[PDB]
């Protein structure tokens, strides 16, 4: 199972995830679609039964459409009028000779928003004690994927990467790092925020 | 829909321990039940089908069961890889429904959070907003209460917290509480106190600053 | 596409049907080689059809517990082995036993195979498919007896059982790589306790029950004609064996047309409307046969034309009502199809026996009056079944 998805779509638009099924027995066993919202567990979407008979979830039976392609040996999930809700990691499960959903798909992260891969905004965080803690607050970027590196990639012993959260559009993640009091501020400490989607990397030094 | 409420919502235990899950059904689902574990990276793997049947290639420590409406899954001697997410699945009536999940964490390492306050930079006040960051690093259990105060006891409500799944090598949690305010509303106050409550100390830990 | 699972299912279905339709012509030649009395001639049809009534109750729910593929594919092997095993029957009593053991291959069709056809395909597509493959199955009752007569004069009769295994071996490989698995309860425990609980649940479903009985009552006038038209026409009206078999053509020909029309209308009308469109020929035809034979006690052509109009409505309605009734209960379809078949087997066993005695103490009028109330029952059950 490999599910090709769009990745990014807009509200009130259509998507099309196409799962290609491994195995000659493609039209024997049924196929399901399962989604995982970023936090809110697992949700069963629908199922197609090998001969075409469809079986959808009542709440989403309104926009869902699961169809097969006998030529190219794959099944599609086509969903209409999207919104923030339907941002999820969509999975491609499959029945087997031993019951339901015996083999699962890799998963494709589909996202529903509008902003155009906005570059991030890095802001420093600075405070005197046994050891000092420093940070790097990153705000305003569109694809949830950013890597923070400290001291040109040398010191990552007590570094805490925090998950990004949505704030009325775009994300605001955070990064933390802890070093002894003797090093900083006599030494340089810089967080390199890499945002490959916008082709940007920003270094920012910390000063009290 | 046959709602499936899964308990415990989360659970921690050391290695080699006998621990159990449970999904209670809204109505009779018979023996039609699955058990699925989700690896940290997201790989979903099925372990048990039709209440009791272990799938091909699953360690012997796993074993599902049924008692009335309550269906359980027990690991006899837990191992390092077993500490992941676990969901149950009902396929008795359409639509199929999943359980509330159960995320599994390791042992009971007890420690206190390293709190530290951070005022907003003037570079952020260019945009017209200010975010007061407060790191509560290295602490366990994950159960904790934190609150902001813009005076002696004047609490606020516009906070945003972010946790990390228990850290790799030390098996402790962390948190990223942030309070977003307008530059005009920010600068019309002086004291910002970041107080927290956690099991290890009945004395509330505090960290504050004054502009 | 690879929708030869319908194509290969009807091949197996057709093969079990000629296992009795083509054999009865040569049963006199069979019983003479075995040096047994002529009272052993009918018991080969009795043994074969009694085998189909045997494992109906278990094969269905078993296929829910371990799958529709292994159960069905096993029955194809049972049919093939028992077809060839009869070539080792040394006496007539062994022959009759193997006649019954071959007959068990028929209850894999309704409970297991057609359950998969219904679960696999969409509503309108499945009705086009079940209606059209029904016509290919009707080739066996229509042409089997005539082909069986030509066979025994030029070829040995034992060569028919080789022909049955050959067609089913073609069917097996087709079913192997094409038959979808539609069993939801795979891996479940099988005990008489839980199996009993399963059937109690479906019999509680009054809507399902009302539809499964309607399939029995509306189809009973047709079986009452098959079981008694030799007595009614030949020994009663003193007509030839030609004109008897000729009066079967307008009836069984109209049944095929009802399926052919249903198939073409699958995409152009709702299943609810297809059943109602078929309900008008059903009551009109039964009333034509009923009213004309109460006026004219020996109007056998009005009876034949009346049952032909009624036979046209069954082809229009049946495949739809079979689908609705099957999915009118949330039980596993192996258990549902088995329950549907047994509810129909019950209506046919008891019903035909009444129609036999209905025709004795009262002529064609009472035989046709009994057929009319069954149509009234169906009609009244559909008013309850459709809303």
């Amino acid at each position: 199972l490999k599910e090709s998805g769009p990745g990014l779509v807009a509200p009130s638009q259509s998507l099309s995830i196409t799962c290609t099924v491994s195995g000659f027995s493609f039209s024997i066993y049924g196929l399901h679609w399962v989604r995982q919202p970023p936090g809110k567990g697992l949700e069963w979407l629908g199922m197609i039964w090998g001969g075409g008979r469809t079986d959808y979830n009542s709440a989403l039976k309104s926009r869902l459409s699961i169809s097969k392609d006998n030529s190219k040996s794959q099944v599609f999930l086509k969903m209409k009028s999207l919104q923030t809700d339907d941002t999820a990691m969509y999975y491609c499960a499959r029945n087997s000779g031993y019951g339901n959903l015996a083999y699962w798909g890799q998963g494709t992260l589909v996202t529903v928003s509008a902003a155009k891969t906005t570059p991030p905004s890095v802001y420093p965080l600075a405070p005197t004690g046994s050891s000092v803690t420093l940070g790097c607050l990153v705000k305003g970027y569109f694809p949830e994927s950013v890597t923070v590196t400290w001291n040109s990639g040398s010191l990552s012993s007590s570094v805490h990467t925090f998950p990004a959260l949505l704030q009325s559009g775009l994300y605001t993640m955070s990064s933390s790092v802890t070093v002894p009091s003797s090093t900083w501020p006599s030494q340089t400490v810089t967080c390199s925020v890499a945002h490959p989607a916008s082709s940007t990397t920003v270094d920012k030094k910390l000063e009290p | 829909d046959i709602v499936m409420t899964q308990s415990p919502s989360s659970l921690s235990a050391s290695l080699g321990e006998r621990v159990s899950l449970t999904c209670r059904a809204s109505q009779d689902i018979g023996y039609s039940l699955n058990w699925l574990q989700q690896e940290p990276d997201g790989t979903i793997k099925r372990l048990i089908y039709a209440t009791s049947n272990l799938d091909s290639g699953v360690p012997k420590r796993f074993s599902g069961s049924r008692s009335g409406s309550d269906y359980s899954l027990t690991i006899s001697s837990l191992e390092s890889e077993d500490f992941v997410d676990y969901y149950c699945l009902q396929y008795a009536s359409s639509p199929y429904t999943f359980g509330g999940g159960t995320k599994l964490e390791i042992k009971r390492a007890d420690a206190a959070p390293t709190v530290s306050i951070f005022p907003p930079s003037s570079e952020q006040l260019t945009s017209g907003g200010a975010s007061v960051v407060c790191f509560l690093n290295n602490f366990y259990p994950k159960d904790i209460n934190v609150k902001w105060k813009i005076d002696g006891s004047e609490r606020q409500n516009g906070v945003l917290n972010s946790w990390t799944d228990q850290d790799s090598k030390d098996s402790t949690y962390s948190m990223s509480s942030t309070l977003t305010l307008t530059k005009d509303e920010y600068e019309r106050h002086n004291s910002y106190t970041c107080e927290a409550t956690h099991k290890t100390s009945t004395s509330p830990i505090v960290k504050s600053f004054n502009r | 596409q690879a929708l030869l699972f319908p194509l290969c299912l009807v091949l197996y279905e057709f093969s079990t049907y000629i296992g009795n339709d083509m054999i009865q012509p040569g049963m006199l030649a069979v019983v003479e080689q075995y040096q047994a009395g002529i009272d052993w001639v009918p018991t080969s049809m009795t043994a074969y059809l009694a085998g189909g009534m045997f494992l109906q109750w278990l094969l269905g729910p078993l296929s829910d517990r371990i799958g529709r593929r292994p159960v069905m594919l096993a029955g194809v092997v049972w049919f093939i082995v028992t077809c060839l095993a009869i070539l080792l029957a040394q006496n007539i009593e062994q022959f009759t036993l193997l006649r019954f053991l071959q007959g068990i291959s028929l209850c894999f069709i309704g409970a297991v195979g057609y359950a998969a056809i219904q679960e696999s395909f969409e509503e309108a597509v499945c009705i086009k498919i079940t209606a059209l493959m029904a016509n290919v199955a009707l080739i066996a009752p229509l042409l089997g007896p005539l082909v069986g007569a030509a066979w025994i004069h030029v070829l040995p009769w034992e060569g028919m059982f080789v022909l049955f295994a050959a067609l089913a071996a073609i069917s097996f490989f087709g079913l192997q790589r094409a038959m979808p698995e539609t069993a939801t309860r795979i891996g479940e425990k099988l005990s008489l306790k839980e199996l009993g609980r399963d059937y109690k649940l479906v019999l509680k479903n009054g809507r399902f029950v009302a539809g499964a009985l309607a399939l029995g009552f509306v189809s009973l006038p047709l079986l009452a004609w098959i079981a008694q038209s030799p007595i009614i026409i030949i020994t009663g009206e003193q007509l030839s064996s030609y004109e008897y078999g000729l009066l079967q053509v307008p009836i069984f020909g109209a049944l095929i047309a009802g399926n052919l029309l249903l198939a073409r209308l699958t995409s152009r009308r709702t299943v609810r409307s297809l059943i109602i469109m078929g309900g008008w020929p059903i009551m009109i035809g039964l009333l034509v046969a009923a009213a004309a034979t109460v006026i004219s006690s020996h109007a056998y052509l009005w009876m034949t034309a009346g049952l032909s109009i009624y036979a046209f409505g069954i082809g229009l309605a049946n495949a739809g009502l079979v689908r609705l009734t099957l999915f009118a209960s949330d039980m596993s379809k192996g258990t549902v199809s088995a329950a549907m078949g047994m509810l129909q087997m019950l209506i046919f066993t008891v019903g035909i026996e009444i129609s036999k005695h209905a025709w004795l103490n009262g002529g064609n009028g009472l035989f046709n009056l009994f057929n009319l109330v069954n149509g009234i029952l169906w009609l009244s059950l559909m008013v309850i079944f459709l809303k």
